[PDB]
């Protein structure tokens, strides 16, 4: 779920607030549809995507599925105990919070013109 | 589908691009969590809670559900010709539409700062 996907964030990006991503660039959060502004919007593009596959197996629905996952050192892990669903929707998780850790943050690309930018 | 719901803001707010619906309070749009800033967002949380039924649905993605569905000058309508998913999905949208017609737009309310008005 969602407060599961939060703290891989917090737990990969610790200097920042996980509302950062919650509305940045075309992606992160609201619009969902345009060119990726940044190497980071691009993280949540994919992430994006990610679900919709993951979105595929019955009853599989990704904000509202909970997994095993365990954050020790930076190092995130899917655990082998999470089922078919639960295991592709955490590793959508998973990457996605490794690649906002290495994706340079732009402050200019948070909370953007969404109509006039992700056409 | 997403698209439809689109043609369908188009069929009752001619004056309107379906971008000014896309980020405005802290509902319309994506995710949604706080207290509705007006009339206007308390249409998308509504619209939320009915997409969040209708996927009770056995395989029911609503941003992906094509509908039937026919817009005849002004008057949306959802045709018979839809499974209980559709037929949910067409509904929420058309009654989502209406709302919106129905509220006043409140430019200070589009694309506000969600961390500090959606807690
Ligand atoms: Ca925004
Ligand atoms: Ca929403």
């Amino acid at each position: 779920n969602t407060y599961q996907f939060k703290n891989m964030i917090q737990c990969t990006v610790p200097k920042r607030s996980w509302w950062d991503f919650a509305d940045y660039g075309c992606y992160c959060g609201r619009g969902g549809s345009g060119t990726p502004i940044d190497d980071l919007d691009r993280c949540c593009q994919v992430h994006d995507n990610c679900y919709n596959s993951a979105r595929e197996q019955g009853g599989c629905r990704p904000k509202q599925k909970t997994y095993s996952y365990e954050c020790k050192a930076g190092t995130l892990s899917c655990s082998g105990s999470n089922n078919s669903c639960a295991a592709t929707v955490c590793d959508c998780d998973r990457l996605a919070a490794i690649c906002f850790a290495g994706a340079p943050y732009n402050d200019n690309n948070y909370n953007i013109d969404l109509k006039a930018r992700c056409q | 589908n997403r698209w439809q719901f689109k043609n369908m803001i188009s069929c009752t707010v001619p004056s309107r691009s379906w971008w000014d619906f896309a980020d405005y309070g802290c509902y319309c749009g994506r995710g949604g969590s706080g207290t509705p800033v007006d009339d206007l967002d308390r249409c998308c949380q509504v619209h939320d809670n009915c997409y969040n039924e209708a996927e009770k649905i056995s395989g029911c993605n609503p941003r992906f559900r094509t509908y039937s569905y026919e817009c005849t000058a002004g008057t949306l309508t959802c045709t018979g010709r839809n499974n209980a998913c559709a037929a949910s999905v067409c509904d929420c949208d058309r009654l989502a539409a209406i709302c919106f017609a129905g509220a006043p737009y409140n430019d200070n309310n589009y694309n506000i700062d969600l961390q500090a008005r959606c807690n």
